[PDB]
RNA sequence: UGACCCCUGCGAUUUCCCCAAAUGUGGGAAACUCGACUGCAUAAUUUGUGGUAGUGGGGGACUGCGUUCGCGCUUUCCCCUG
């Protein structure tokens, strides 16, 4: 099961099935699929009913997060992790 | 098929949230693995001001949300 | 929003409206009903237990069981022994079967082509009454280290017995695998 | 069982559809019993979103409404199994 | 389950003779089938194989739906892999 | 048992969030944790879908109907991690 | 009043009309046919009801446990 | 201890008009006399009566049977 | 990336026989012991088989109620958008 082993500490983006997207420091899963995120930031896409105005973002801190699996529809890998180097 | 450590709540009066946005509140009496709740002068708590008692009543822990005790325990 | 307050403006509608199948008389096409690996493997199964059971009657119809010139005397006298050593002498099974009672006769079968011995003999006692003794007693007998089992030859007595070329006989050491167990005898 | 089959699919292109109207049309690299995918090199397109490329996507497999697979597919050889 | 053996052939007699025979008899006539999911859509279309979970091997599948006036649409797959869960109702042929 | 399970165990007696399927985040201090993902806390401040809030003591919830929940960052020390 | 599990009140609707009304609304009314562990029916000139109004004739229609509300006689 | 499976049972000797709500559904009620139920809290009623709070009608089944997933809550009499 | 050629797969432990550069390096036998490897309890409330359906939004003409004239609810046709 390398599929998920290779990706461990990678900061990939979760998709919720509300339609959210949980972007932060993938560090390990379980045959659940349940996810440990670090620094996470919580993103939801809001239709606007006032005129034709750019879809709304609202960004939320929210840290170390545990996602159940079941919750979770998909993830991929948003960018690399943080690099400790200089 | 460990059971949930409710001991703590028993015979302590209890408001519980349901799924479709109901909830109830009454004094608990047994649990089960599987939440089953047993709780004795509860109220309907309807979507208006209007309280309905009925005693004891059951729950199914498959509708059953959060549960907070009024009574601190 | 949440799954309760969610305001359905097209909720799930029936199938009354989308009945569009094709007529009756258009069947399906005969053909597209098969599967590989699943039923040639059945042919040949069906095959070789047709062949063997028709093979079988023309067997019965040109060999007679009773009417053998190796069979002699009388067959509630005669005794059958199998399972015995290949190395065991002719005089070694006569004073090994000669405490039951006096034999008048014994026939060891050979291979017909390869001459080796088959491994069971008939033994014929003077007396009836010393074979039964034999029947009891003989059977779980060891001889030359390996246990043999002796029962009545029924292929002259009990109607309607025939070997195992021919679908009958007895014992399974040879049956489905952790079915018969080797420890148990006739 | 069928899950086994779906796991035979690695490096093939297909459509999957999903519970919330998505579409996601890649390529597999690998399928577990929970019907959870990896799709290397695919697009998304989330409902009155806009496309997007993404280069791996692992799903979950309740969140899954369905497949589309190749024409060319050998049904009959594959599910022999 | 009631036979816990692992040698146990339940599932074998059920889809023979149990509900589930619908997709069986379908599969070896090759008869079309009509199934409606909980995406409100109607798919109707062949099936070449099937499971316990209710997960059929579509073919030549045309989806149905309506939006809103109310407005029909429709497109065609010639194969695709269909999950049970999202099923509602099954219903084949009745001719 | 699963490595979230235990970063929830050894998270017991901390403050952690948890957020269910109808929507309510409850924040507050944990008090038992189990494999089921079944949390007791106590003194939480629950936020509603609409926004309000409202005041409890003793809480419980269970583990099947929470959407994810949020723990101290300094878990990330742990041994296993 | 004896005791009447759930599972042999199911297997005696047999064969005989029953109807079923689904989680949003809709019924099916027709001959049952068979159940299975989980409780998924197959029913036989069936007749679809929308709303509780009649919507139209179905015939053999196979339906999911996880789907249907509840199962009425008649 | 009072369990729910010992209630149900002593419910169901007393043949009392149990009155159940249903799985996501607040406005649709149904109650009647319970015959049996199975581990999969799945009950039979007798007589039942579908009654909703806002058209307030109750509209006669008879003997029925209900799944156990739609059950939300048991209420006496 | 990779043809050809090798094992059909165990990390650890125990006993017998044998090759041997003979305390090591190996082969032929099983023994019952851990792993979360698989099958069934796993589609019957706690993740691996759904009450999280996806069912819209906006620009022009086009109704009414309240109104702080920004708007909330409500009734129509044509368009762009998914």
């Amino acid at each position: 099961s390398s599929k998920m082993l290779q990706h461990i500490d990678y900061r990939m983006r979760c998709i919720l099935q509300d339609g959210r997207i949980f972007i932060g420091t993938f560090k390990a899963f379980d045959k659940h699929m349940n996810l440990i995120l670090c620094d996470c930031d919580e993103f939801r896409k809001i239709k606007p009913k006032n005129s034709k105005q750019a879809e709304r973002e609202e960004k939320r801190v929210l840290g170390l997060v545990l996602l159940r699996g079941e919750n979770l529809v998909s993830m991929t890998v948003e960018g690399p992790p943080p690099k400790d180097t200089g | 098929a460990h059971p949930p450590e409710l001991k703590k709540f028993m015979d302590k009066k209890l408001s519980l949230k349901l799924n479709g946005g109901r909830h109830v509140q009454g004094i608990l009496r047994g649990f089960d693995p599987f939440m089953n709740l047993v709780i004795d002068e509860c109220v309907e708590m309807a979507t208006s001001g209007q309280q309905n008692n009925i005693g004891m009543v059951v729950i199914r822990g498959n509708s059953i949300i959060m549960l907070e005790a009024l009574e601190r325990v | 929003k949440l799954p309760h307050e969610k305001h359905h403006n097209q909720p799930y509608c029936g199938i009354a409206p989308y009945i569009r199948e094709f007529e009756d008389p258009r069947d399906a096409p005969p053909p597209t009903r098969a599967e590989t690996r699943e039923e040639r493997m059945e042919r040949k199964r069906r095959e070789k237990i047709e062949r063997r059971q028709q093979e079988v009657e023309t067997e019965l119809k040109m060999w007679d069981p009773h009417n053998d010139p190796n069979a002699q005397g009388d067959a509630f006298k005669t005794l059958f022994v199998a399972r015995v050593n290949y190395d065991t002498t002719e005089s070694k099974l006569r004073r090994e079967f000669e405490v039951y009672g006096p034999i008048k006769r014994i026939h060891m079968v050979y291979s017909k082509r390869s001459g080796k011995p088959r491994g069971y003999a008939f033994i014929e006692y003077e007396h009836e009454r010393d074979m039964h003794s034999a029947y009891k007693h003989a059977d779980g007998k060891k001889i030359d280290g390996r246990r043999v089992l002796v029962d009545v030859e029924r292929g002259r007595t009990v109607k309607g017995w025939r070997p195992r070329r021919l679908g009958g006989g007895l014992g399974g050491t040879r049956r489905g695998g952790a079915d018969v167990n080797i420890r148990h005898s006739g | 069982k069928l899950v086994r089959f779906l796991m035979k699919l690695s490096h093939e292109t297909v459509t999957i559809e999903l519970k919330n109207g998505t579409q996601v049309h890649g390529t597999i690299t690998g399928v577990d019993v929970s019907m959870n995918t990896h799709l290397k090199a695919v697009k998304m397109t989330l409902k009155n979103r806009e496309p997007v490329q993404l280069e791996t996507l692992s799903i979950r497999g309740n969140n899954i409404r369905y497949f589309i697979l190749p024409d060319s597919l050998p049904l009959d050889t594959l599910l022999v199994d | 389950e009631m036979t816990p053996e692992e040698l146990q052939k339940r599932e074998e007699e059920e889809f023979n003779t149990g509900p589930l025979s619908v997709l069986t008899q379908s599969v070896k006539n090759n008869t079309q089938v009509l199934i409606n999911c909980r995406n409100n859509k109607k798919l109707l279309g062949r099936v070449k194989a099937f499971d316990r979970h209710c997960n059929m091997v579509l073919e030549n599948v045309k989806e149905m739906w309506t939006e809103v006036k109310p407005v029909n649409k429709d497109r065609y797959i010639s194969k695709m892999f269909l999950r049970g869960d999202s099923v509602i109702v099954v219903l084949r042929n009745p001719l | 048992i699963g490595v979230p399970i235990k970063v929830l165990h050894e998270a017991e007696g901390h403050i952690v969030t948890c957020e269910t399927n109808t929507g309510e985040v409850y924040r507050g201090k944990l008090i038992e944790a189990e494999d089921n993902m079944n949390c007791q806390m106590s003194n939480i401040t629950v936020t509603y879908r609409d926004g309000r809030v409202a005041q409890l003591e003793q809480v419980y919830i269970r583990g099947s109907k929470i959407r994810f929940l949020i723990l101290p960052d300094m878990l990330k020390n742990a041994p296993m991690l | 009043s004896l005791p009447l599990n759930p599972k042999p009140f199911l297997n005696g609707l047999t064969g005989k009309p029953v109807m079923v009304k689904l989680k949003w609304g809709m019924e099916y009314k027709g001959y049952l046919v068979s159940v299975d562990g989980y409780m998924n029916m197959q029913l036989a000139n069936t007749e679809e009801y929308i709303d509780g109004a009649l919507s139209g004739h179905l015939g053999e229609v196979l339906i999911r446990c996880n789907n249907v509300l509840y199962i009425r006689g008649v | 201890m009072v369990q729910p499976i010992n209630l149900i049972f002593r419910y169901l000797q007393n043949r009392s008009r149990i009155q159940v709500w249903l799985y996501e559904q607040v406005n649709m009620r149904i109650e009647g006399c319970i015959i049996g139920f199975d581990e999969y809290m799945n009950l039979v009623l007798d007589d039942a009566e579908e009654i909703h709070s806002k058209t307030k009608s109750r509209k006669q089944l008879g003997r029925i049977m209900l799944k156990g997933d739609n059950i939300t809550l048991l209420q006496s009499v």
